[PDB]
């Protein structure tokens, strides 16, 4: 009867657990080999998955006439009439058209990730769940769907290599009617404690749309770009600022930076005590007089809405 | 070898049959602890530890104790559920999983939604990090309900062990999610959470899979402006060229299922994806030339990857690193290219077709006297009578071959008012007609009078797509 190519076609086209299960286990109950789930990825392929493509779906007799060829996924999802009429010694056009059937029910279960662009296999399924097949077709062209406006029916024919011309004319209808249509937060950070705690503040601010820059040329102009101002004040964040007159640390550089601005420091106190003012150089004493916020690591989403709240 | 298998059968019998026989609370996670012992005892064997802790959770599955820690995970208390679940992690190898996706999903996923200690969290991370690894259905199945949501909770906390399986979880993830499971990460922004995880400078084995997620989600072509939107990928070329791979074989072996997922980070033409790809397959195949098993690489077919890395190479650290993996193989490194193609003589070609992987048709090239400039106008007919390629699936690999050598050229002894980076700007993959329209006598100053038969017959541009396309922009944009 036939019911075995079904449960191999099953097995290599699986995408629920349940089904593949049942057969591989009957498959196993049986006397023949169980098959392999195919890798989706089919513009990835190389040589060995086509081989076992051609294994899995009963086509063993041309393996070794696609292994001389070198044939990959790339070559598979571009094979035509004459490649293998010629090529590859496929003379009969039954087989041909059997093969062009398993070309049909691969193209459909494929992933195109590498490859598209706009999602156009997705709009493909949503015409009709038999034109993502083509997907290849129109990506490998350059098309995506902000060009399908302008594409003709010899485009289609010719590159895209559509031979139903009903797929030809809903494929152009479809494409005429529906496809016609400096930062601002700046984060200062010890780099060797407080480098968790920057990363997370900086996460945290651009998931609210905040541009936050992190990381003399570049820097001081950073500081002059960004409106707002974080310190993170680790665990020894100002150590290496105490008596540097001679004006060496990075930090002591952003510090005074921003104090020469006169922007909105926003100090983050992560289980730092408060230092004193006469080990720091004078013009860097006015960070110890702004409104600094404590940091809650079970609370952190009310800590960052305080902080978004002494922002502008 | 095989009587460790003797020694630790009966004492695991033993262990849960007491653990079927106490229904307490002390005693259960003293039976937890004593199983979940003898397993950290099965680990730690040189060589021989592997097999044998298969073998153990392979009778740990038999004797039902899979559906016995799928109801310990249900019990109402907190400590003999922080010792199931830490038991579980160890357990769940390449034959439990599937047990566990047939039943267990809903158990775990419940307990993705209890968060706040950390003895819990460090361990059901991990059971999701194994969960993401079984297949595409299950990985829709934790994204689509609160799965993902554990994970992204977690990436925000500072244990320097949690935030390891995070990262694994979210890179097993997106090596096995599929397209919509990549769309549900990024559309919640998955790639902004690791952040933190690429850049603490704590750990550098999970700042590693944090950049092997990022890769990944950045080799999806739908996906990459907001991944570069996140900012996540400039930490990773830099970090990949302060680290070595010979430091980290140790802690990074994969099955060869594992490593085809490694050689599509290549050909995704992102250098950071190809900067990751190079340094893990350099590292994984030290550990494969270690031992004997370098087909591997040959069967999947990395090796004509790496060697397109190096003749194709902008950059000097993945360069190095393809080098440095083709070393650690069996074969010759190869040569970068001349990049002046038209400047080409015939020697260059014969080395192009012995990097390339033509070496048979390099005494069809030599006997007909072809250098670049007969290279870069090489057509069907010419191919087929006077060069011997009668195959035309061959001479199509000749022209996808043509095609990367013509993206990657230096047009300076011939272009005279900058036409490849007007059809660069247009599209990545119309600068390979760049000498079909500046050996034609072409520049800006004269595509406003160019027809579709001047561009098939001249220029020889055969997609009739990209025909109109380039007349469109040329009448559009050119036309001043």
């Amino acid at each position: 009867i036939g019911a075995i190519q079904s449960l191999k076609r099953l097995v290599s086209y699986s995408t629920n657990g349940t089904k593949s299960a049942l057969a591989k286990r009957a498959l196993r109950l049986l006397g023949e080999e169980v098959p392999r789930p195919i890798l989706p990825s089919v513009p990835s392929w190389k040589e060995a998955e086509v081989q076992t493509w051609l294994q899995q779906i009963g086509f063993s007799k041309y393996c070794e006439s696609f292994r001389e060829q070198q044939v990959d996924g790339d070559l598979l999802l571009r094979l035509t009439e004459e490649e293998l009429q010629t090529d590859l010694g496929m003379k009969s056009g039954i087989t041909r058209k059997r093969f062009f059937r398993e070309l049909t029910e691969l193209k459909t279960f494929a992933n195109y990730s590498t490859c598209d662009r706009s999602n156009l296999a997705d709009w493909l399924g949503s015409l009709d769940p038999r034109f993502r097949q083509y997907t290849y077709g129109l990506v490998s062209c350059g098309l995506d769907r902000s060009l399908l406006h302008r594409v003709s029916e010899q485009q289609l024919l010719e590159d895209c290599g559509i031979h139903l011309g009903v797929h030809r004319a809903r494929i152009l209808t479809a494409a005429r009617e529906m496809l016609h249509s400096t930062p601002d937060v700046f984060i200062s950070y010890r780099r060797n404690s407080g480098s968790q705690l920057a990363s997370l503040l900086k996460v945290h601010l651009q998931l609210h749309g905040f541009s936050v820059f992190i990381d003399e040329d570049k820097l001081i102009q950073s500081v002059m770009g960004a409106r707002n101002f974080v310190l993170v004040l680790s665990p020894g964040a100002l150590d290496k600022c105490m008596q540097d007159h001679d004006c060496k640390d990075w930090v002591h550089k952003e510090i005074v930076t921003a104090l020469s601005c006169g922007k909105n420091i926003v100090p983050i106190i992560d289980g730092f005590e408060w230092p004193e003012p006469q080990v720091l150089p004078e013009d860097m004493q006015a960070v110890l007089t702004f409104n600094g916020i404590k940091w809650s690591h079970e609370y952190q989403e009310a800590t960052i809405e305080k902080i978004i709240r002494f922002l502008q | 070898v095989q009587d460790a298998l003797e020694r630790a059968l009966p004492e695991l019998q033993q262990a849960l049959s007491a653990l079927k026989q106490a229904g307490g609370a002390r005693a259960v996670g003293a039976g937890l602890a004593e199983v979940f012992q003898l397993v950290e005892e099965a680990w730690l064997l040189p060589a021989v530890g592997r097999e044998v802790a298969q073998g153990l959770c392979d009778a740990i599955r038999l004797d039902g104790g899979l559906d016995l820690l799928l109801r310990l995970l249900q019990a109402p208390e907190l400590e003999t559920r922080v010792q199931a679940a830490r038991l579980l992690e160890q357990i769940l190898v390449a034959e439990n999983r599937d047990r566990v996706a047939r039943i267990g999903l809903g158990v775990i996923l419940n307990l993705a939604k209890e968060r706040e200690p950390v003895e819990l969290a460090r361990s059901v991370a991990g059971i999701l990090e194994h969960m993401f690894k079984h297949s595409e259905e299950t990985c829709q199945r934790l994204v689509a309900a609160g799965g993902l949501d554990a994970v992204l909770y977690w990436c925000r906390r500072t244990d320097p062990a949690l935030l390891r399986h995070c990262a694994l979880a979210l890179g097993n993830c997106a090596l096995h999610g599929g397209q919509a499971v990549q769309r549900r990460m990024v559309e919640k922004r998955a790639a902004e959470w690791l952040f933190p995880l690429a850049f603490s400078k704590e750990d550098e084995l999970l700042r590693l899979h944090a950049c092997l997620a990022v890769a990944v989600l950045a080799t999806n072509k739908e996906v990459e402006r907001e991944v570069e939107r996140s900012g996540t990928l400039a930490l990773v070329e830099p970090l990949v060229a302060s680290l070595d791979p010979g430091r980290f074989a140790r802690c990074l072996g994969r099955g060869p299922d594992d490593l085809q997922r490694l050689v599509p980070l290549l050909d995704s033409n992102r250098l950071e994806a190809q900067c990751i790809g190079a340094f893990y397959l350099c590292a994984e195949a030290a550990i494969k030339s270690l031992q004997g098993k370098t087909k591997v690489f040959s069967d999947i077919g990395a090796i004509q990857s790496l060697k397109r890395l190096v003749s194709y190479s902008t950059n000097g650290t993945k360069s190095a690193l393809a080098k440095r993996a083709l070393r650690l193989l069996g074969e010759e490194v190869p040569r970068p290219i001349l990049p002046s193609v038209p400047s080409w003589k015939e020697a260059e070609v014969q080395t192009w077709l012995q990097q390339i992987g033509f070496s048979k048709y390099c005494e069809s090239f030599r006997e007909q006297q072809v250098d670049g400039d007969l290279l870069l106008r090489l057509t069907e007919e010419e191919l087929q009578t006077d060069l011997g390629m009668k195959s035309g699936i061959t001479r199509k690999r000749f022209f996808r071959e043509l095609t990367e050598l013509k993206t990657f050229a230096n047009y300076s002894t011939c272009d005279r008012s900058n036409l490849a980076d007007w059809l660069g700007s247009l599209d990545p993959r119309f600068r390979q007609y760049t000498y079909g329209l500046v050996s034609c006598g072409l520049d800006r100053s004269l595509l406003h009078r160019v027809s579709e038969q001047q561009l098939l017959e001249d220029c020889g541009i055969h997609l009739g797509v990209h025909r109109a396309r380039i007349l469109t922009a040329a009448r559009e944009m050119l036309h001043s």
